[PDB]
């Protein structure tokens, strides 16, 4: 059986440097051809690197010419990517194929931002709602933290269906999370809801509790 | 160069269903090595068609590659309900990739559906920051295909909306979140905010008067 990991992705500063590394396995690296692709967060597929097998010609995309470099440690039967002047545009999910892609290794988030920060809870209430469905929809806005993840529940545990909780969106080197609970016009607010938000790296925990508008 | 393909498709399970790949600089030929492959939900790839035609060892007959026309396509015979997935064509211009935009495939496993839009005005916790996030929450929509456009005052917001990635809930229907960012001045400069939720021919929206 084949099988490829990368690893080596991590936060890093606009301008710095990281080297990215696919260690194979079920095959000799010297004859196969190995490419570098990325997954944009706007879910596009962009091509970065191709070296071929032998011993043979290493091809850039033009995003990437002179910043990027590629190699191989066919004795550890290794594949490397150096990342050099990290600029915005590159925060991705960098993956490895084998010839003609028909083998994909699992990724590695490499993200090129600012700083660490605790999130920033916001309660979200409906204003001067009405009940369509006797259903009304409160939520709670997870802003500005760095870096992921997060964990986002409702009257921990209590409120399980009903709960949309909706993926990250990066904007100013931050990330900006939502989430909610659909509850009968029974429940809120003759009883309350509080979503219970923890930004596990930075060991924070708050608790929001939605109050009428 | 550029490759093109088409935004998304849909089919009923049973069905063939061809998808295609264009190379804006002519003809798409076997010297472009024409190549397939699929990304299944929490970003999975395994490449389906190489050189134009072969089909890599694995994968199942129902995928088939070929050119027709001065395109490439793929052509699934007898579509089945998991591959509803994002298929991704890429095309070697003898010296680099270039890779197409994806094709978002349904095969209705279940009918038709509409979305669930809401739209929550901003927090005074946060408008007291100077920040003015309205959120809106687009639930329940199957295919999973949205376009959100926002307006404020009639005028479309232009800018500082960001929408999400549909993702499946576990009814394997889908769920989106936009958001508009404006000061808590330019908020209130504006009396009127509308998100707009467009879904299979069918806008739906939602609003809020702020004065
Ligand atoms: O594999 C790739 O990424 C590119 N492939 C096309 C393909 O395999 O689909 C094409 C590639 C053939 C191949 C080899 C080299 C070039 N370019 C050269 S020599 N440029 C010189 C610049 O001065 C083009 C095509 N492979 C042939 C094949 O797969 O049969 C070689 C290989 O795979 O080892
Ligand atoms: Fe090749």
């Amino acid at each position: 059986e084949v099988t490829l990991v990368e690893s080596g992705g991590d936060s890093v500063k606009p301008g710095g440097s990281l080297k990215l590394s696919c260690a194979a396995s079920g095959f000799t690296l010297s004859g196969e051809t190995m490419s570098w692709v990325r997954q944009t967060p706007e879910k596009r597929l962009e091509w970065v690197a191709t070296t071929l097998s032998g011993g043979g010609f290493t091809f850039y995309s033009a995003s990437v010419k002179g910043r990027f470099t590629i190699s191989r440690d066919n004795a550890q039967n290794n594949l490397y990517l150096q990342l050099n002047s990290l600029r915005s545009e590159d925060t991705a999910l960098y993956f490895c194929a084998s010839h003609r892609f028909v083998h994909w290794g699992h990724g590695t988030l490499v993200t090129v931002s600012a700083k660490t920060t605790p999130p920033s809870v916001y309660p979200l209430a409906p204003g001067s709602a009405a009940q369509t469905n006797s259903m009304v929809t409160l939520g709670c806005l997870v802003k500005g933290y760095f870096p992921e993840p997060v964990t986002v529940t409702w009257n921990s545990g209590s409120l399980s269906s009903g709960v949309h909780t909706f993926p990250a969106v990066l904007e100013s080197d931050l990330y900006t999370l939502s989430s909610s609970v659909t509850v009968p016009s029974s429940p809120r607010p003759s009883e309350t809801v509080t979503c219970n938000v923890a930004h596990p790296a930075s060991s924070t925990k708050v608790d929001k509790k939605i109050v009428p508008r | 160069a550029v490759v093109t393909q088409e935004s998304a498709l849909t089919t009923s399970p049973g069905e063939t269903v061809t998808l295609t790949c264009r190379s804006s600089t002519g003809a798409v030929t076997t010297s472009n090595y024409a190549n397939w492959v699929q990304e299944k939900p929490d970003h999975l790839f395994t490449g389906l068609i190489g050189g134009t035609n072969n089909r890599a060892p694995g994968v199942p007959a129902r995928f088939s590659g070929s050119l027709i026309g001065d395109k490439a396509a793929l052509t699934i015979t007898g579509a089945q309900t998991e591959d509803e997935a994002r298929y991704f064509c890429a095309l070697w211009y003898s010296n680099l990739w270039v890779f197409g935009g994806g094709t978002k495939l349904t095969v209705l496993g279940q009918p038709k559906s509409s979305p669930s839009v809401t739209l929550f005005p901003p927090s005074s916790e946060e408008l007291e920051t100077n920040k003015a996030t309205l959120v809106c929450t687009i639930i329940d929509f199957y295919p999973g295909v949205v376009t959100v456009d926002w307006k404020v005052d009639g005028t479309p917001v232009t800018q500082g909306m960001e929408t999400t990635q549909p993702s499946k809930q576990s009814n394997n229907k889908y769920m989106a979140s936009s958001y508009l960012t404006l000061t808590a001045r330019e908020w209130e400069r504006h009396s009127s905010y509308s998100c707009q939720v467009t879904h299979e021919g069918h806008t739906v929206e939602k609003s809020l008067s702020r004065a």
